[PDB]
């Protein structure tokens, strides 16, 4: 995961 | 002619530590280091106005406990032949996650990625890129450990090879380790 | 997708 | 020990 000011999205599947 | 870059952060004064160790502070004579790359968590402007004293070029990135919010959440700089990325590292879940840090490296398009927060020192190469974590210069505690060895990193940049020196305060004697990286 | 300084990620679904 | 821009210090990894 990557925490950004616009969300928190997985880097890959998992 | 070498470039010397200082890398440190997670100071966490005043709450978590009163000041950076004097032993460390004695080694950072002003003028002897040209650049300064800081991961954040100063947190008070006391330290920010302090870092300015030591060199003309100093870059901070925003930490989750930094009170001056105008710092950039990330910064990309170049020194000699090296494109360097800088970020505090609280954006990476789990903390210090390799796969995540790799994206920020490729997204930033950098040779060296610097991040902190984990208060744990790292200096290593992964898939022909070099990743640095200076650790905590004050020895400040993280959410999970209380005996964190203070440390800061000094990069010696000469042409296409960076020599990375880590100085961690074990006991009460500064000790160091060498790690060499050449651009592929 | 959505474009952040730290990357571009799918919106956690289609 | 090891030579550095800021002085010579012992090797952590002894």
């Amino acid at each position: 995961y990557i925490k950004t000011p616009l969300g928190t999205f997985p880097n890959r599947h998992g | 002619d070498r470039m010397l870059v200082l890398v440190l952060g997670d100071l966490h004064i005043p709450h978590r530590c009163n000041s950076l160790p004097a032993k460390f502070k004695k080694l950072l004579v002003p003028g002897k280091i040209q650049h300064i790359l800081c991961t954040g968590n100063l947190c008070t402007k006391e330290s920010y106005d302090y870092l300015k004293t030591l060199a003309g070029d100093v870059h901070i990135v925003r930490g989750d406990f930094d009170e001056n919010l105008n710092y950039p959440e990330q910064k990309v700089v170049t020194v000699g032949q090296f494109k360097i990325g800088l970020i505090h590292g609280h954006q990476v879940i789990p903390w210090g996650d390799m796969a995540s840090l790799a994206l920020l490296q490729r997204q930033f398009d950098v040779d060296i990625l610097i991040s902190g927060h984990t208060h744990k020192f790292e200096a290593f190469e992964h898939e022909n890129k070099f990743y640095i974590n200076p650790g905590s210069a004050t020895g400040a505690y993280n959410a999970l450990e209380t005996n964190i060895i203070p440390s800061f990193v000094l990069m010696d940049i000469q042409a296409s090879t960076v020599v990375t020196y880590v100085y961690q305060l074990i006991g009460d004697d500064v000790k160091v380790e060498r790690i060499e990286y050449k651009k592929p």
